[PDB]
RNA sequence: AUGCGCGCUAGGUCUCUGGGUCUCCUGGGGGCCGAAGCUAACGCGUUAAGCGCGCCGCCUGGGGAGUACGGCCGCAAGGC
RNA sequence: GGAGGAAGAAGCCCUUCGGGGUGUAAACUCCUGAACCCGGGACGAAACCCCCGACGAGGGGACUGACGGUACCGGGGUAAUAGCGCCGGCCAACUCCGUGCCAGCAGCCGCGGUAAUACGGAGGGCGCGAGCGUUACCCGGAUUCACUGGGCGUAAAGGGCGUGUAGGCGGCCUGGGGCGUCCCAUGUGAAAGACCACGGCUCAACCGUGGGGGAGCGUGGGAUACGCUCAGGCUAGACG
């Protein structure tokens, strides 16, 4: 453009887009699980992925991924929802924090314990 | 806090003789005259060509581990040096060499910086006739660093400073062995120091 | 990279078509090829099972090579020499030693009193002045005493760090030891002589008297004896010990053992 | 006699009648850390031959750099193809602040303190060529005065 | 698949149409090779996609989509 | 915790069954003396008031401490918490078992079907360390709204074409004005914050005392090259 055009019309600023609408500008949310289901990956991967349909304190009901080896989530268990998106599963864009409300830290973890929240194993 | 634990393993990993232990790292025991390869199961294997980042990180780690100060404190000192006048390298090394524990090690009251730190902390050192018990105290050109009167009867200090007879102190320092005291003449230079470190790598590291 | 350095090592070792040589840790056989080309019958003490095929393939076109599957330390090399070099005149030793077992190897070889002509080895510069030095050299020690007692030694070649394919951490020095026909000084109590040497260099900063008195179980008992002996022998304990030599040590050892052994 | 560096080895392929034929390209800088730099690109059926050819080319194509106090006399901006290189003098005690390719090139030049930046395309080959040209396009006070006044 | 106006930067060749002292010089228009230069390349190159200046109109990943909605214009299809 | 401390303890891991690593690391000798105990013990507070001066200026005398028996000093005196993430390329950090597109991992590229440095666990290594990671939001990298500093023949992007209003831009030679523009002086640009220097807390964070600096805008003075404007002229643009 010309300097005259820049004066007249200017430049339009690029606005960011949120990847986590249901959080509503919060680090986490507290929700209730309604459906606990296993689903199928998108294309090259084949597995059964644990997914919980969580209704939040927001005006939202979304699917969240359950990470670890095994869980104890029923159809009422109060859960914490965290940011993060699964590359494969088509529609999940949230995770679950382990060992917070009703979700419990996955058993016999020894390496990455902050994630998959488990207490330090006592040893004598 | 600091790094407490095995030391000559750092000598090995860095691939240089870092005099971190006192007298052992002179005698044929420094574990650099035996096994000069890095520690662990895959120490004595063939070394791949290192990255630019690897080279810079190794140089910075070596320089930091010489003085045994925190990475946070190291960064703070670098940020202070980069903000002053003159060549960043020279100023940074000057600032590193002005630490009280390091000055005590240079004077000869202690054999290792890990020992000078203990001497300073536990209180056997005065600056300008006043007790200071912090290793991080910065001395300026023209302070008297002495051993406290209450600490002059210690075996450790006597053995340390008696051995300094027939031994020379750095040009940027003066000593009084019989008087058990020392004087800080001025800030040291690049060439006054026998560091196996090229400070250019350290400068280039903290730009990433 | 090792293209001509090996040739220089072999040249300094001074091998010919009639001399026998001993190889330790051959690996591939970089030195072994040159040794076979220049010297008479050779011998090797490889212990690595993985590199054995490579060594075999390397030394396939050679007929004057013998390979042994014994560790140098464990194997009594006297029988090795009496069996292999049954016609040869001079038996030398050439090897590149792997850092850790470098001093043990040399000590074991020397303490067994072999009819070896000498030794030529490649080790690190670090422990190279430590086994070829003089009074007040800052490298004087027990190792220096042992090596310069058993044999006559001097450093020959300084291979810098920037020669090897994977860049090592230490400069290297090839050292040649010409073995000595008779021990430099006569000591009846050789063992306690060695312990005395290690006692005078337990700590290199303290004075000799304090070193000697503080490093013997009987040191407390014979404080006066130690003092008088060091005084009479014209080499006092008021010095450090790094300023002494083989001769002073011999005289002092005689002083101690003639009177308390 | 000089020092050598390896900017990149890459493997290219062309289709044939039932199969693929491979070739290797190497980008090599040869310098003396004194103000003489060469840059070669070699293609060969094998990696060692590629390195050899690149070394030979770099030796046969050398440029003298006018360094004062281990830095550049003046700022420069050079575009090669779609790629662009910017070089800028720095006071002693800065260090070569640059990406992999420039850095490699400038270290062997004896340059100690430069501020750089790459714009547009970032093809390493094109960046190398752009940097090399930019080095070739440096004049000092003496040269400028000689051209102007005489 | 190339907005308009102006100035500057080797040439050669083929045509259409004027004036001249008509061997050939001098204007305008339509093509083809090509200096310098440009371009990611193809290619463009005094009829520039070169070197510059002034003003206008557009572009900001692919689908969703010229879609839905609101507005205006039309008899309608439909158009912006 | 510090110094010394084996050609190298034990256990655990790997092994070419020789050994290698954890590793001077430990154990072990000596040395120091966090915590703890005893005694002392603050700065922050000199005024109002009172006596002599006038009911003034000076001078002189007392009271008052939540923090708090805290800081701190002196004297004794004990070896006296290490975790967290990562180790396929980005990006510093490699092996052995378990599993066999399963369980899972994942920021991207992607890894998981029998020999997995990419999942799980061990040994080891790397980075930081009273902390280390994760999620959310902002600037950077992003020359990816391009004033600095991008483009539109075919990658997205020349309006279907004219005529023309507001607007933007504008040939040469002189003279007036001094609007833009530039310069000098001055007022303002508060205190904090930012920069420099010097000091007080045993250093630092923190705080104090100084010195500058500053975009912008008023007031006064100055310059007229270039934009602006007024007056005169010219013919190379345009028009007849
Ligand atoms: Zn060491």
């Amino acid at each position: 453009p010309t300097i005259n055009q820049l004066v007249r019309k200017g430049r339009e600023k690029v606005r960011k887009k949120s990847k986590v609408p249901a959080l509503k500008g919060a680090p986490f949310r507290r929700g209730v699980c309604t459906v606990v289901r296993t689903v199928t990956p998108k294309k090259p991967n084949s597995a059964l992925r644990k997914v919980a349909k969580v209704r939040l304190t927001s005006g939202y009901e979304v699917t969240a991924y359950i990470p670890g080896e095994g869980h104890n989530l029923q159809e009422h268990s109060v859960v914490l929802i965290r940011g993060g998106r699964v590359k494969d599963l088509p529609g999940v864009r949230y995770h679950i924090v382990r060992g917070v409300y009703d979700a419990a830290g996955v058993k016999d973890r020894k390496k990455s314990r902050s994630k998959y929240g488990t207490k330090k194993p006592k040893e004598a | 806090g600091r790094y407490i634990g095995p030391v000559c393993r750092l000598c090995r990993r860095e691939g240089v003789k870092l005099y971190l232990k006192g007298e052992r790292c002179y005698s044929p025991k420094c574990a650099m005259e035996r096994r000069p390869y890095p520690p662990g199961q895959h120490g004595q294997k063939r070394a791949r060509r290192p990255s630019d980042y690897a080279v810079r990180l190794r140089e910075k780690q070596k320089l930091r581990r010489i003085y045994g100060i925190s990475e946070r404190q190291f960064r703070n000192l670098f940020e202070e040096a980069s903000k002053k006048k003159g060549v960043t390298g020279s100023v940074f090394l000057g600032l590193l060499e002005s630490r009280l524990d390091n000055v005590v090690y240079r004077l000869g009251f202690a054999v290792s910086r890990r020992q000078a730190r203990q001497l300073v902390r536990h209180g056997h050192i005065t600056v300008n006739g006043r007790r200071v018990d912090l290793p991080s105290y910065r001395v300026r050109p023209g302070d008297e660093i002495a051993v406290a009167e209450k600490s002059r009867n210690l075996e450790l200090i006597r053995q340390n400073l008696e051995a300094m007879k027939g031994r020379k102190v750095g040009p940027w320092l003066s000593l009084d062995v019989e008087g058990m005291k020392g004087k800080f003449l001025r800030l040291p230079d690049r060439e006054d120091l026998a560091l196996p470190v090229n400070e250019q790598l350290v400068i280039e590291f903290y730009s990433r | 990279i090792d293209t001509n350095i090996l040739n220089r090592i072999v040249d300094h070792a001074e091998v010919t078509e009639k001399t026998g040589v001993i190889e330790i840790g051959p690996g591939i056989g970089a030195l072994t090829e040159q040794l076979a080309k220049r010297a008479k019958k050779v011998v090797a003490f490889e212990i690595d099972q993985r590199l054995l095929p490579i060594l075999k393939d390397t030394l396939s076109p050679y007929e004057n090579v013998t390979v042994i599957h014994q560790d140098v330390l464990k194997a009594d090399v006297k029988s090795v020499i009496e069996e292999q070099f049954q016609d040869c005149d001079e038996i030398m030793v050439v090897a590149n030693l792997p850092y850790y077992v470098t001093t043990p190897i040399i000590m074991k070889l020397l303490e067994e009193h072999l009819p070896l002509k000498g030794i030529v080895v490649m080790l690190q510069k670090e422990v190279a002045e430590r086994m070829a030095a003089d009074p007040s050299s800052k490298e004087y020690g027990s190792l220096s005493i042992a090596v310069q007692f058993y044999t006559e030694a001097k450093t020959v070649m300084i291979v810098p760090k920037t020669v090897f394919v994977p860049q090592p951490n230490v400069d290297s020095a090839v050292i040649r030891l010409i073995l000595r026909d008779g021990p430099a000084v006569d000591v009846e109590n050789e063992s306690f002589f060695f312990q005395l040497i290690k006692a005078s260099f337990a700590q290199r900063r303290k004075t000799l008297l304090n070193n000697l008195v503080n490093n013997l179980p009987e040191g407390k008992a014979q404080k006066s004896t130690i003092e008088q002996v060091l005084e009479e022998t014209n080499i006092d304990g008021k010095r450090r010990g790094e300023s002494l030599s083989i001769e002073e040590f011999a005289a002092l050892s005689n002083g101690l053992y003639k009177a308390l052994f | 006699d000089f020092e050598e560096k390896m900017i990149l080895i890459r493997r290219t392929a062309r289709m044939q009648a039932g199969g693929r034929r491979f070739r290797f390209g190497a980008l090599v800088v040869v310098g003396d850390r004194q103000g003489r730099v060469g840059l070669g690109f070699g293609k060969a059926p094998e990696v060692p031959l590629a390195v050899q050819k690149a070394g030979y080319y770099a030796r046969r194509n050398m440029v003298e750099v006018p360094l004062q106090n281990g830095t550049i006399p003046h700022e420069i901006e050079v575009e090669f193809g779609a790629s662009k290189i910017v070089l800028k003098p720095a006071a002693p005690g800065t260090g070569v602040i640059a990406g992999a390719v420039p850095r490699a090139i400038l270290e062997l030049a004896g340059v100690t303190d430069i501020l750089t930046k790459e714009l547009g395309s970032r093809n390493p080959i094109n960046i190398a060529y752009a940097t090399m040209e930019a080095l070739r396009q440096l004049r000092t006070k003496a040269d400028v005065e000689r051209l102007r006044k005489g």
